[PDB]
């Protein structure tokens, strides 16, 4: 599948670049391919947690 | 040795006596006041476009036009036929609740209401026209005219349908006519059928026809319940009612 | 009754402010253009 | 029958349109035919009445 | 059928467009084809409630 | 009893703020050019 | 968007928000450039225009 | 429980200033060139 | 006690100096030669 890294993170939205490199905001209140449903958003470190159980973060090669 | 702790948070505490969510609850309470401020009660207005005829008969009542404070609507003078006329002179009484900038060379005003709620008249005389063309503007309505277009019973010194079918826009007076079996935009307002579609209508033959540059056809024919049109090597056959 | 006098200056006042602007008829303009 | 639309409310005045498109300006004391006479005029939210009880109002596309 | 969505929301009116694009503007009573007429309009939360039980929100992908 | 009075002060500057906000009108523009 | 010139249809909205640059270049149906020969603005206090 | 007023001072002070910051934005600027 | 005050006031003093340090930012040049 595609794996997702943060690019852009701001308090209120973030932004989600893939391994395809599709750049997308995303909400709150807003789904996502392969994790579901956003299910809160931490700007502090880069953490997003989805309804899946999965926390989209930083690059390592990229932090 | 306590006795800096506590001299540095006093320091911090006066130094900055926000906390930072209590910035934050501010910064949503100004903007809070701003909408506050910035809501407008009552009802606004709906935004709307009109065109209508203006008479010379002595009897016909004048024609009156609604406007909004803080918005300029665009009054456009046309002839009977629908040519543009272009303006010799205007005069506007209370120029305090009425502001316009109009280019000499053009036809088109550019009227703002400065007013709450005080109406008031203009006077228009045209290049051709010896007549003077009085209009009162009443400021303040629920439907506020962006764009007023007015014909005249006149002609100015420059002297159709299909084409604006051709465009995409309905023709006016035409009821609405709905089809079976494919997508075209049909119409009939003196019992002649107009069709508008990319395809290419074959069985009944077109009594005219137009095209544009990007391949949408428009046709008039008779009335036929049953049409027939064939495409990509392909026939295939559809049906309106009524 | 002590009341009126404070009651009756304001009233006074917009009103005479009021009045005022109901006498201004302001000139018309006639622009030409060519 | 024609329907009338208003077309300016102001108090005391009034202007109407006919379905047809029959432009007339009205007071209290006005004769409308087919409705009868005026009884009142609202300049507030457009509510005028008919002598004979029909309500002339905007219309529902233009509201 | 024919869908409805947000193109722009302020306090009184509201501004709606269509799966076709057809774009709109409504009253507080306004009877909208194919749902009924507005019970109550919200400026906050993008709710356009209907009549016929639906609710308008914006586009998801244009949020 | 004295505190009505001074809250109905400061509203007052408020309304007198609001109200020389909520007078003004700014004109439109025009800009032309080959 | 799509233009309309009917007297019955409604006008563009364009969404905005203070702070921010929204940039608008008007084409036709056919997609070429044309040129704007003048333009009228509502509260050049609340709004500013660059234009060449 | 006087006390209290002396920390509504300052931080009426602070806020009114942050205030008059977040109610301005200079405009933007526009460049060229050929 | 009343060693809190001078030991706090010299630090607000410090603290008062250290936030505009914090503040400014120097502009850069950009300097284009041939």
């Amino acid at each position: 599948r595609i794996i997702y890294y943060i690019q852009a993170v701001i308090p209120g939205r973030a932004w989600l670049i893939g391994s395809n490199g599709s750049t997308l905001t995303v909400r709150e209140g807003s789904k996502i391919p392969g994790y579901g449903m956003v299910k809160l958003i931490d700007s502090l470190q880069g953490r997003i947690l989805t309804s899946s159980g999965q926390v989209i973060k930083f690059s390592q090669e990229d932090s | 040795e306590v006795i800096d702790k506590k001299a540095f948070k006093d320091m911090t505490r006066n130094l900055y006596p926000l906390n930072p969510e209590q910035v934050v609850k501010l910064k949503q309470i100004y903007e809070t006041s701003e909408y506050a401020k910035a809501a407008t009660p009552g009802t606004p207005p709906k935004p709307t476009a009109t065109s209508q005829f203006v008479n010379l008969s002595p009897g016909s009542t004048p024609p009156v036009i609604r406007l909004s404070q803080g918005f300029v609507s665009s009054l456009v003078f046309l002839d009977s036929t629908g040519a543009p006329w272009p303006i010799a002179a205007y005069d506007l009484g209370d120029p305090s609740s009425f502001n316009i900038q109009w280019d000499k060379t053009s036809n088109t005003l550019m009227i703002q209401a400065t007013k709450l709620y005080n109406y008031g008249n203009l006077a228009v005389r045209l290049r051709g026209l010896n007549t003077p063309v009085m209009l009162t503007l009443i400021p303040g309505q629920k439907a506020v005219d962006y764009r007023v277009d007015l014909r005249v019973q006149g002609y100015g010194p420059n002297a159709d349908l299909l084409l604006h079918v051709l465009e995409g826009v309905p023709p006016p007076g035409s009821r609405r006519l709905v089809v079976s079996g494919g997508d075209a935009r049909a119409w009939l307002s003196n019992e002649k059928m107009y069709v508008r579609t990319n395809l290419t209508i074959l069985s009944p033959g077109w009594l005219a026809s137009m095209t544009s540059a990007d391949g949408t056809h428009a046709y008039e024919m008779q009335k036929s319940p049953v049409l027939l049109v064939s495409w990509h090597g392909k026939v295939m056959q559809l049906k309106v009612e009524g | 009754q002590q009341e009126i006098q404070q009651r009756t200056s304001d009233m006074l006042t917009a009103a005479t402010q009021l009045v005022q602007d109901w006498k201004q008829v302001e000139t018309q303009v006639y622009t030409e253009g060519t």
